[PDB]
Formats: C-alpha cells, structure tokens, sequence
RNA sequence: ACCAAAGCUAGCUCAACAUACUAAACAAAUACAAAAAUACACCAAAAUAAAAUAAAACAUUCACCUAACAUUAAAGUAUAGGAGAUAGAAAUUUUUAUCCUGACGCUAUAGAGAUAGUACCGUAAGGGAAAGAUGAAAGAAUAAAAUAAAAGUAAAAAAAAGCAAA
RNA sequence: ACGAGCUACCCAUGAGCAGUUUAAAAGAACCAACUCAUCUAUGUGGCAAAAUAGUGAGAAGACUUGUAGGUAGAGGUGAAAA
RNA sequence: CUCGCACACGCUUACAUCAGUAACUAAUAAUAUACUGAUAAUUAACAACCAAUAAACCAAAACAACACUAAAACGUUUAUUAAUUACAUUGUUAACCCAACACAGGAGUGCACCAAGGAAAGAUUAAAAGAAGUAAAAGGAACUCGGCAAACACAAACCCCGCCU
C-alpha cells in the first residue's frame, strides 16, 4: 500500500500527464454526504502523490510534470470543504440560530481596542479558574487618552489617502482631455 | 513659496572667466577663485 | 543584544524550556511519573471503503460546471421540513408544540454531535 | 529639480556654444 | 550648480478658462446689492481666517480660541507651544523695545 | 499561486511572474508612473480575437487578429502588424533567427471593425431586449459579435479522451444529494454502522 | 551508521566492571538471569504490530550482556586488544 | 575631574 | 578591569525582566505596550 | 485533524472520531543511508507519531512496525533586499518501519527515455554543425559573404 | 576620458466638507517565558501637576500650559498685583440658509521620520536611517538615443626668486 | 517612565580547593589550580574605550564561583573611596 | 609548538553534500568552517515535562569508629484517596558565546596532559633607531630620587606607622 504515493510507473518519465478539471462546489453540491467523505479520501491519497512528486522533483533539480494538477486538487479539496462547511452552517441556523460554531463574546482589553474573544474549553467554571481570571477585559483610565490618539491617527490616514486619489484624477483630467 | 536659486551656474562663471590662467587650485575652486580674483582687481 | 524579532521556540531555551509546536496532547502523566495515553483522546480516522466505487481527483473537461446557488437556510428547510409541514396542515393533524417528528430538535445536549457549542472537530 | 524655463533656456544656448566649439561648422 | 540640459514641456495656460474669466466678479456685491452680502461672505477658507486677519501670533490665538477642542492632540500640543514661543519672542524679544 | 506585486510596477508584456519579468524588474525597482486614462471594466470595448484597424503608426489601415490585451496599461497586440525585429537563440559564435516582434498599442490607435464592410467603427455598449449586451456601431448601426477565442489551457472541450483518473459526464452530473436534516458526521457514523453510546459530560465555555 | 538503530553517542567514564573490583578472589561468571522490563511484555509487542521481535528482543540481551560479562572477565585476566585472548 | 569622551561608531549600513 | 562585556545573556532573565506578562503585569509596563503599539513597533515587547 | 478544536476529554467521554483529516504527507528520499526497514516523511508540524501511525495503517494499509519524529529548523539567516530576515519553514521528520519485514525501497523518478536523448544529441549536434555553418571563413579575412560579387 | 551630470514621478502639506470616531484581517494560537487546546479561585486601587522661565538676583507673584462655548464690541476698561514684572473680567451688545473645494503649497538634502517606525543602535524605556530615475515596446542588451559642464584625477612631473598675482 | 544580565550588598540554591608541613582545615606555614593586581618594561587610534610579558600578594577562608530572586535616583547599596 | 574531549548557559543553521567564486566575506592570496546557489539534516534509552493530605522520627556532613563548634544541603515508612489505557510532547547541527572585527581580552562544571589539538616565518636583505633575549675582560652600586631594572645572589640587622588575616 506504499505505492499510491507514487504515480502509476506507466507516467514516471514523462514531461506532460495530462488531467481533468477541478470540481466546481456546484457539482458537488449535487453528492450525498457520504460521496463527499469518500471523494475527500481519493482527492487526499493524490494530494499525498502529488507533493511527494513535487519535492522529488526539487530534489532532482528537474521540473516537476505538469505542476497545474497539484493546483487543481487543492481547489476540489478547498471547494468540497466549503460544500460541507455550508451544509452545517445552514443547519445550525436552522437547529440553534447562531452564525458563529464557536461561542464567543465581544470585548474590551486593556489596551482599549474592541476585539471578539474566542472562547475555551475548561472542565471548571470560570470564577474557579486561577489562569482565566487574572486575564483583564476592561480598559484602566489612562487608556482613554491613547484610544483617542488611535482615532486621530487612523483619521489623519484616511484623510490623505483621499487627497491623494482627488489629486490622481485631476492630473489625468489634464492628461487625457477627451471630455 | 520656496524660490531656490536656479541660475547658480553663471554666477560662478563670472567670477571664474577671469580666475582662469592663475596657478594652483586658485583657478578653479570658487571660494579661492573669488578671493584670488578680488585681489587681482 | 540577543534577538527580539525571530520567534520564541522550544529551541531556543535552557532546557527547562518545553513548548510543543501545538500537536494536541493524548494523555496525562500518571503515578510512576511515567506518561498514560487516554484511547479516547488519540483521533480515531474514519475511512470509507473506496475500492467499489467510481468517482476521480478530477473531472472530463466537456462536463458542464453551473449556476451557482449558496446553500441557505431557506432552501434546506423547503427541501425538507416544507413537504411534511404542508403534507401535514393540510390534513389538519399539525401540532405547532412539538415540531420534533419533522427533524427540529429542541436542546443539542443530548446528541452525540451538537451544532452550536460544536462538539466534533471534522 | 527646479521649477522654471528660464534657466533651461539659458543654458540651452550654451550647450550650442560648445557644440560649435568642439566641431566648428564649415 | 548644474542646470537641467533638456527643455521642459512649454506649459500653456490659458487665461480664458472659466475660473480666470470669472474672476472677482462678485467684488462688488454690497455696493451694486443694496448692502446685504458683505464682500467677506465671498471668502472661502478656514473657519477660523474667513475676513479677518492677523500677525501669526494672533492667528494662532484665534485658531485656538475658535477651534480648539476640534483639534487632535498633537496639533492642539503644538499649537500651545507656538503661542508660548510666539508670546515670549514678541513681548520680550527684538530690537526696538 | 497569486504573486503579489509592489504597489508602484510597470507593466512589460512580460508574465509579470517569470523569469523575462523578473530580470527587467529586480525586487527593488520603482520607477515612474506611467500615466493610464482610467477606464471602467464595462466602458472597455476590446476584447482578444476580434478583427481590427490600426490608425497609427508604420502601418496603418491594416486590420488583424488581437491576441493579447493588457488591461493595466491600456493595450492590444495585433499579431504579425505592428512590427519591429529582434533575435532569439543565442550563443557567442552564433546570433540565431531573427524574429519579427510585436509592439503593443494603445486603444486610442486601433478601432474595432465591424463584420459586414470591414470598415473601422466606433463600438458602444447597448442593452438589448433579451436581456443581452452587445455592441453597437455608431457610424453603420449594426451589432458587433464578440471574439470566441481558444484558452490559455490549449485544451478544447469538444476533443477530449478520458484518463484514468478522469471523471466521466455521467457520474459527475449525477445527484445522488437527499436533502435531509443530519450532518456529515451523523450521516457516515450512521452508514458505517459505527456504533457509540456514551455522551459528554458538561463544558464550560469562557 | 549505528545511529540509525536508533543509538545515540554521549560521554561519561568508561567503565570494565565485572560485578565486583578487580581484588576480588571470584573471578569468573557462571551464569545470569535477566529479567525483561516491562516496555518488552510479549502483550506490548504483539500491539505493536510486532510479531517476530518477541524472539529477537531475548537474543539482543543475551549477545550484549553475555559478551559485556565475558569480555570483563577476560579483561581482568589482563587480555586485551592486543594481547587477545589464550583461552 | 576625569573627562573623557566615549568614541560613536557610524551606521552599519554605511 | 576591561568593559564593554557587560551584557550576559540569559533567556531566563530576559523574559522575566522584559517579557511580555512582565509588561502587562503592571499599570506602567501596560503604558509602554501602549505607546509602542501607538509608533507602530513591529515588536512590542521581548 | 489540524487548525481545528478538540472536544475537551473528561472521564467517560465518546471516542474522538476525524471523520475528513486535515493532513497531508511527503514520501521524500532519506539524505542519508537507512535500512531497508525505514520510510522517511514529511509531515504537518501538529501531526503527532500516534497520528501518522494510524494515518499510514488506515488510509494506505502501511503494516508500520515502528515511528520516530524529529523537528527540522529551517534558517532564518538569508537575507531580503531590504536586508529583512527571509525563513525558510520548520518542518516534522518522521521516520516510520515496516512490520512484517516488508522492505521499501525509494523508486527512481525520473528514468531517461534513451530516444529523446539520442535525439538530444542529434539536436546538439545539428546546433553545432549550423554554428560551424555561420562561423566565418578564415581566408576571406573578414568580407561579407553575402555578394556574389 | 574617468568619476560624474540631468529628468518627474512616488508621495506629501494645509484647509474644506462629511458622517459621526479605535482601519484592515481573524481558521487555529495568543496575558506559562504572548502566540503552548484541557483543573478549585482570589481580585484589585485612588492624593492639587511641577519646574526651566519672567521679575535683568530672588524668596509673594510669572499669560498659554491636554479642564468644550464661538464671533463683533464693551476693553486692555473695572479690577488684581513684592500696587513691581505682569495679570484681567462682566453686565450689556453683534453674528442668514444650502450648493459654487480647493491651493501666488512641496517635488527625492524639499514635502511626512517614512520605500519604514523597517534596517540598524540600545539590557530596557527609547533612538532611528539611506535610498527612485532608458524607451511606445527590453516578448527592441552584435542594444538604440540627447549633458560630457562641480571638486577629484587623466590626456601632460619639475627647472633660481618668494600670499603667486598685477 | 526604564534600568541590579555590569557592579555594591543581600536571599535562596548548587560547585570547587591537589600536593607538602603540622597533635590541628589553626581568619598558622610552603606552593599549584583558582582569585587578586605589587613593581617594571612594552603598548598609548593599541591585541585591548585598561591589554601583553615578566614579577608579585592570598590560596579551608571575613575564600573563590555558577544559577534564580531582591533593593531604584528626593533613591538604593556602601569593611567611607563621597 | 602544545588549553584537549564533553556538558551547562548562550548562539541560532553560521554545520553537511554537490557546484560556483569576475566582484562581494577572510584585513593578502592559494581555496573555502566563515562569501553565493542548490540540495539535504539532529530519530530516545540521555534531558525537560513528570501526586496531594494526615502521622511517627531530638541525635550533622567530614573513608565516620566517634567527636569538634560556626550546630549543618540531601527521606523513609504507615494511613486516606490518587483517571489505568502499546506508541505523548519537546532539546539533540556547528569551527558557535560576551566584547562594533574571523578581537593576544571575559567566560561555570566533569574528565584528561595526549592517544587529542595545532603552526612562531608571503619572498628577500641583514643599515640606523626601537622592542625582546643570551654572553661579557678588570671593577662591583662608583648608577640613580631610590640597587628602578637586572643578577652565578635569593642572606642578615635597625627604625617609623599600623597589632594581626
Ligand atoms: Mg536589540
Ligand atoms: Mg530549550
Ligand atoms: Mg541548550
Ligand atoms: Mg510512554
Ligand atoms: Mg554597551
Ligand atoms: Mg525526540
Ligand atoms: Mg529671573
Ligand atoms: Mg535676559
Ligand atoms: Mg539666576
Ligand atoms: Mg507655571
Ligand atoms: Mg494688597
Ligand atoms: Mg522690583
Ligand atoms: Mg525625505
Ligand atoms: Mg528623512
Ligand atoms: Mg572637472
Ligand atoms: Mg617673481
Ligand atoms: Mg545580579
Ligand atoms: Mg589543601
Ligand atoms: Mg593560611
Ligand atoms: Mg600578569
Ligand atoms: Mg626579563
Ligand atoms: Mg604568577
Ligand atoms: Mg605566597
Ligand atoms: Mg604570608
Ligand atoms: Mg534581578
Ligand atoms: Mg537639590
Ligand atoms: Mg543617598
Ligand atoms: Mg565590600
Ligand atoms: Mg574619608
Ligand atoms: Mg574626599
Ligand atoms: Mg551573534
Ligand atoms: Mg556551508
Ligand atoms: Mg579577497
Ligand atoms: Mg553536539
Ligand atoms: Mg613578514
Ligand atoms: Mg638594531
Ligand atoms: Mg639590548
Ligand atoms: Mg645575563
Ligand atoms: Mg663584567
Ligand atoms: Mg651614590
Ligand atoms: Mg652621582
Ligand atoms: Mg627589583
Ligand atoms: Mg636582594
Ligand atoms: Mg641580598
Ligand atoms: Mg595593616
């Protein structure tokens, strides 16, 4: 069972072994649950032969043959991915109604920004927690006035990147005054 | 308005036509050249 | 003046320094100091028999793609619940307080894998 | 650079000068 | 000292475009207009500089003064600082006392 | 692979990933910008393989066949028209054939022919009944059709023979999909007869 | 290479010890019981995929331990590399 | 007193 | 006698001196992560 | 399965399944000699020996008698033209044997075809006969060849 | 003849408007020695700003000086002050919409520090750079085209005597 | 604000001290490792922002030394040399 | 001619193989452990990670017989509970670190004094002055602030000041 990292001996010298398309997420849409968990251990044992020739390749100071398949599988392996993500996706919202598989809160650090915490699995609850509870999420007094500083900074870049795109156009007004 | 001095070139030639046949480095550097000129005057 | 960009490895302790490059733990350490894995803890792969059956890595050419519809919500109930509900109010025998025999299910904690706190990895 | 034409043009000319100082025209 | 060797593209301004042309053309708006609109209505510029003017260190007090608490800090931190350096240098600086 | 490039980059008709590419421009090039007439993707009228004028240059009042555009900077290749030469094989004792090579143009220089007269035209976009759209000749009135064109593949659909590991129409078009409420893992668990009893104790989340 | 046994090379005193100091009157080995550590258990090795090692593992001990013993005794008899051994 | 001026090395990248 | 070796490096020492928990452990140290996010510091702490 | 959360183990928990498995694996060519017994991978760094062991023996039926990882480090000392530090990515090493004495043997690649050689030599020597074909004549001393006369 | 020289772009500056004000990106991992899935706790807090300086010293005093209320005046007036330097109101008054947003601002030693808070320098807080120029096309390098003008040299060592010239 | 990774003094915790002389491991003696830095000559943009060569002083102790921790500038620490 | 092998701490691929070196690193070449490129590599048995609560124990380490004073680091057993189930995770290269340098300097421990490591001289010539050494007739401190330095000497006395280490 060693072999199917390797391309059937029929293709091994060979510049160009030609190959089909990628799957579309649509026409995978169109398998079962069942389908699509075998299909990914077939797109898998050739992403496996693939990278194996791939480095191979590198080792031997040649050009792998024909690179654009290990491209190809990705995709399908990628698109069956976003296939399943959405089937559960979609039925969550139906069972539970929440858009996020992970629990999760918004929150506000010490350093003032606003960032959404993942949450963690623990076997004890969070007030016995030793670790989680010396964690801050609140910002001090202080913090106030960098936050501000924040704001300006980011405003005055914003501000120039638009001066500058205004400025673009009226230069290539004169430019090319076809109008 | 910034107004740089563009014409800086004929200023120093002015000064350095008549440095021309003088020895050393008098005939070429134009602080030397100024004052070795002025005393020539 | 050591190094402050490169990153903080396992490498580049004393040797009191342990960080795993985030493989995920299978056990615990036990009475004799020695390590005890926990069966349940190691993944167990599921793998299909693949031999009896036709599909390939990649697809003929001339093989239509087409157009693309995102699964929602909506689609997923009136592919599934909307034919027994309608079967169901039409012959009156609906019952708006238990909705379960049409797939709904009320709490996930009684399920193997649940949806929203998602219990399984893949 | 320097924003102007004058000082261009004025040298211009003495481009033309050492042009007819290095190959003088027949 | 060395000049640019190539002539610059000869810029050709035209002074019929409609800005030039239109020029100064409401200038005498309370005169001709039965005074409503003072010329000043005309000016467009900063909140602080419309119709009024005024040596930096005035300037700056009024921009302060006006807008001020609109200002981000490190403006508003510099701007102190100018008035307190224009201050000491008008008031106890120059030659003629 | 999608190899990003440094905000300010010319634009040489070479793969600006390869090997011509990188040797024109090294990692640290910035030059100046070429000035580009902005152009919306629905205002641009050319596309690869339709027949047209040139207006400009050497030759002019010829038409041919656009093989490559290149919607940065505003081109089109007209093969074997606009023309200068230039040598390919090399080695010291030996300079090998020379080639004739093609200038790019500007959209400015090549007018889009319509079919009928062959004449040049000036092509605008034109909403039809069907819910189509087409171009439209201002000068003749007539619709221009677009330029189906091979791909970069070289592979055309119509001849095509099925490798070993090729999926067949068939199989690929066939919906085995039965829209029901279980997951990929209940469905599998469920298919495998893999049987479990045992269910988790409580987790806290924070 | 040895290290692809897996062995690993360290250095620390090397040591000719027979069981007992040189200046004692037993000189020679009879026999040697060892006892397999627990890691080597036949049930360990048959879950490891390891059928015929269950074999292999004694023959190891014996040709070390065995060959360490006698190599000792030999050594206390003041043979060595190039005194080989008469006996 | 003791003065003394600790010598500064320019740029690496000079 | 001679200087300039002053610095012994220890990772132990540097990261309980200059570490990032060190920082956020105080309110001053949490000011200075502060200010270096503010110049945009490609690294804020040790 | 990699990227992704675990379920938190407590006592009398189900058996953690994978049902699609993130991974993927190198069968790369051992730099150094290794006996017959020995396969040589490259593996996702949070890949751990139990993992790849039950990988082997469930996806391809691999009889693995025995596994043993290492973590290689890749340098950092290359420098960018900003004279930025450039890495190259740490990778796990992970050396498997094979249970029933099933011996391996790394496959050679890249077998020449003896036709596209030979006619790489005849294309070399066709090249070298139309450039000894340019190359000039010694006694015409540097005319043009081109007239007749 | 070498070394060199020349570009006009990258972007910036100041205002206007404006909604409203911590950008972008988050799969995993991140406050164990940040980026290390998983065990019984602790957790948290506030006290007037000071001085350099002005008063030709310095001792009370010394506008502005990280507290929204603008504008025209009242007015530098009443007042307050080692009654010195200086500081300084109010009552009371005035204020007409919205569009016409740009530039007698910079052009690579300038304009932002910025190609970058990077390299590099500091144990740390922190400090903090330099650098670009072909053309329609280089998928036109036996490559084609317009400065050859700084000091420094070379082409070309020197020949009594002297601020080097007149 | 940041600094005790140098150094001053502490706290924990480790580690070294061979030969000779002596009833003695006695802040004894001779003399290595080890620690200091006496006198001279080199060196003085140096090998070195304090070194080299010789020569010296201590060398079971108020000794040397590793690792981790502490004390912070109106301060600390100090067998006081500010 | 003799600072060797290993570990800790630190460094972070500078290590290895093949190839290249016009120029870039080496204060110069040859060529390459240090420049360039490609390709590889350190595999656990060593090391890190690796239980709590009660209860009995006054009795040093010093070859430990027994003691000294300054009174001394280092654990057994009993009881109560401790998920029980192959293979977990992580360190493993180097000619290396701190001194702006490929720096005569600074660097802990265990074993060794060679079995391991290394090269004082790019090629000449054989001037002065300078440095470092060996030898020196007769004299023996006459030198000099002072027997500083040197010596085939390596001894004796007396003051001042501090008791002493
Ligand atoms: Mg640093
Ligand atoms: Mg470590
Ligand atoms: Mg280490
Ligand atoms: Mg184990
Ligand atoms: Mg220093
Ligand atoms: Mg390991
Ligand atoms: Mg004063
Ligand atoms: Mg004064
Ligand atoms: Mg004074
Ligand atoms: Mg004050
Ligand atoms: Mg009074
Ligand atoms: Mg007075
Ligand atoms: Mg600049
Ligand atoms: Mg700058
Ligand atoms: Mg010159
Ligand atoms: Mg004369
Ligand atoms: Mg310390
Ligand atoms: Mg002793
Ligand atoms: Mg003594
Ligand atoms: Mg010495
Ligand atoms: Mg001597
Ligand atoms: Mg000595
Ligand atoms: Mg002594
Ligand atoms: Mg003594
Ligand atoms: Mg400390
Ligand atoms: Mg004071
Ligand atoms: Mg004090
Ligand atoms: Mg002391
Ligand atoms: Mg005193
Ligand atoms: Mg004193
Ligand atoms: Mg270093
Ligand atoms: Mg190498
Ligand atoms: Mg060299
Ligand atoms: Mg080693
Ligand atoms: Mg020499
Ligand atoms: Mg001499
Ligand atoms: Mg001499
Ligand atoms: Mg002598
Ligand atoms: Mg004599
Ligand atoms: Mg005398
Ligand atoms: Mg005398
Ligand atoms: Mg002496
Ligand atoms: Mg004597
Ligand atoms: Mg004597
Ligand atoms: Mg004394």
């Amino acid at each position: 069972g060693l072999e199917e990292f390797f391309d059937d001996p029929k293709n091994w010298g060979e510049e160009k072994v030609k190959s089909g398309a990628s799957w579309t997420c649509q026409q995978l849409r169109n398998k079962s649950n069942e389908d699509l968990h075998k299909l990914w251990y077939v797109l898998l044992k050739e992403r496996n032969m693939l990278l194996t020739l791939e480095q191979e390749a590198k080792r031997q100071r040649l050009p792998m043959p024909s690179p654009e398949r290990l491209e190809k599988v990705v995709d399908s392996m990628d698109a069956l991915d976003k296939v399943v993500q959405e089937r559960e996706d979609a039925l969550r919202l139906l069972q539970t109604g929440q858009e996020k598989a992970r629990p999760g809160a918004w929150r506000r650090d010490i350093f003032g920004r606003i960032i959404w915490h993942k949450f963690k699995q623990w076997p004890i609850p969070w007030y016995l927690n030793k670790k989680y509870n010396r964690k801050r999420f609140f910002a001090m007094p202080y913090v106030e006035r960098f936050v501000r500083m924040r704001i300006e900074k980011q405003a005055r870049i914003k501000a120039r990147k638009r001066s500058l795109e205004r400025k673009k156009e009226k230069f290539l007004q004169e430019k090319f005054p076809h109008l | 308005l910034r107004s740089r001095v563009t014409d800086r070139y004929w200023r120093v030639q002015e000064v350095l036509k008549h440095a021309r046949h003088f020895r050393g480095r008098k005939n070429r550097c134009y602080r030397l050249a100024v004052r070795a000129v002025t005393r020539a005057f | 003046g050591a190094d402050r960009m490169s990153k903080w490895t396992s490498k580049r302790g004393p040797r009191t320094f342990c960080k795993g490059r985030g493989a995920k733990g299978t056990g615990f350490h036990g009475r004799d100091g020695k390590f005890v894995q926990i069966k349940e803890m190691i993944p167990e792969l599921v793998v299909p028999e693949l031999a009896g059956f036709k599909l390939k890595p990649y697809v003929n050419y001339r093989a239509p793609e087409g157009t693309d519809t995102p699964l929602t919500a909506k689609q997923l109930f009136l592919e599934t619940a909307a034919p027994a509900i309608e079967k169901d109010f039409k012959a009156g025998t609906f019952d708006p307080e238990h909705l379960e025999k049409y797939g709904f299910e009320p709490t996930q904690e009684g399920k193997l894998f649940q949806l929203y706190p998602k219990n399984f990895p893949r | 650079a320097k924003k102007g034409f004058r000082a261009a043009y004025r040298f211009q000319k003495e481009l033309e000068r050492w042009r007819l100082l290095r190959c003088p025209p027949p | 000292f060395h000049v640019r060797v190539t002539l610059p593209p000869r810029k050709v301004v035209d002074r019929w475009n409609e800005k030039r042309a239109m020029f100064g053309v409401y200038d005498n708006i309370g005169i001709l207009g039965n005074f409503e609109k003072h010329p000043k209505e005309l000016i467009k510029g900063p909140i602080w500089l419309r119709g009024w003017k005024g040596n930096e260190l005035q300037r700056c007090i009024r921009k302060k003064r006006m807008v001020g608490n609109r200002m981000f800090i490190d403006d508003l931190h510099n701007l102190n600082k100018r008035i307190s350096y224009l201050y000491k240098h008008f008031n106890r600086h120059g030659k003629y006392r | 692979s999608k190899v990003t490039l440094p905000p300010n980059y010319r634009y040489g008709m070479s793969r600006p990933g390869s090997l011509s590419d990188k040797r024109k421009n090294p990692p640290g090039t910035r030059r100046r910008r070429v000035p580009v007439e902005p152009i919306s993707d629905e205002d641009w009228h050319l596309f690869c393989g339709d027949k047209v004028e040139i207006l400009e240059g050497k030759d002019a009042g010829k038409q041919g066949k656009v093989v490559q555009v290149i919607r940065q900077r505003n081109w089109v290749v007209v093969e074997g028209l606009n023309t200068h030469y230039r040598y390919v094989g090399k080695t010291v004792d030996y300079r090998g054939t020379m080639i004739p090579s093609e200038a790019p143009l500007l959209h400015n220089q090549v007018k889009l022919v319509d079919p009928t007269d062959r004449k040049p035209t000036d092509v605008e976009w034109r909403f039809t009944e069907a819910g189509e759209r087409v171009r439209v000749s201002t000068r003749s009135g007539r619709i221009i059709p677009k330029p189906e064109f091979p791909r970069a593949d070289g592979i055309v659909p119509e001849t095509w023979i099925d490798g070993p590991k090729d999926t067949s129409v068939e199989d690929a078009l066939e919906k085995t999909y039965v829209p029901r409420l279980k997951t990929l893992e209940e469905e599998v668990m469920e298919a495998m007869g893999i049987q479990e009893t045992r269910r988790h104790k409580k987790v806290y989340w924070y | 290479k040895p290290d692809k046994l897996p062995l690993f090379k360290r250095q620390y005193e090397n040591t000719i010890f027979i069981g007992s100091k040189t200046a004692d009157p037993l000189c020679y080995g009879h026999t040697q019981f060892h006892l397999l550590p627990d890691k080597l258990k036949r049930e360990k090795l048959l879950k490891q995929n390891c059928a015929d090692q269950i074999e292999v593992v004694f023959r190891a001990n014996a040709i070390a331990s065995l060959f360490a013993w006698t190599g000792a005794q030999a050594m206390y008899q003041g043979f060595w590399s190039e005194a080989d051994v008469t006996r | 007193k003791k003065r003394f001026t600790p010598p500064t090395y320019q740029p690496k990248y000079k | 006698k001679a200087r300039g070796n002053e610095y012994q490096p220890s990772n132990i020492k540097r990261k309980h001196k200059h570490g990032w928990v060190r920082r956020l452990r105080t309110p001053t140290g949490v000011q200075v992560i502060l200010r270096r996010m503010h110049k945009g510091r490609k690294s804020l702490s040790h | 399965a990699r990227n992704v959360l675990y379920p938190l183990y407590q006592l009398g928990n189900p058996q953690l399944r994978v049902f699609r498995t993130n991974f993927f694996i190198q069968l790369v060519r051992p730099g150094t000699a290794q006996p017959e017994d020995t396969v040589q991978f490259r593996i996702p760094m949070e890949m751990t020996r139990v993992d790849l062991r039950n990988y082997l023996e469930r996806i391809y039926n691999v009889p693995v008698a025995a596994v043993r990882t290492r973590v290689q480090y890749g340098s950092n000392r290359r420098r960018d033209h900003r004279n930025i530090r450039i890495k190259k990515p740490d990778y796990k090493v992970a050396y498997v044997q094979l249970a029933l004495g099933q011996t391996f043997t790394f496959p050679d690649l890249f077998p020449e075809r003896k036709g596209a050689s030979v006619d790489v030599d005849v294309r070399d020597q066709v090249l070298e006969d139309q450039r000894q074909k340019h190359s000039p004549d010694p006694r015409r001393g540097g005319v043009p060849g081109w007239f007749g006369l």
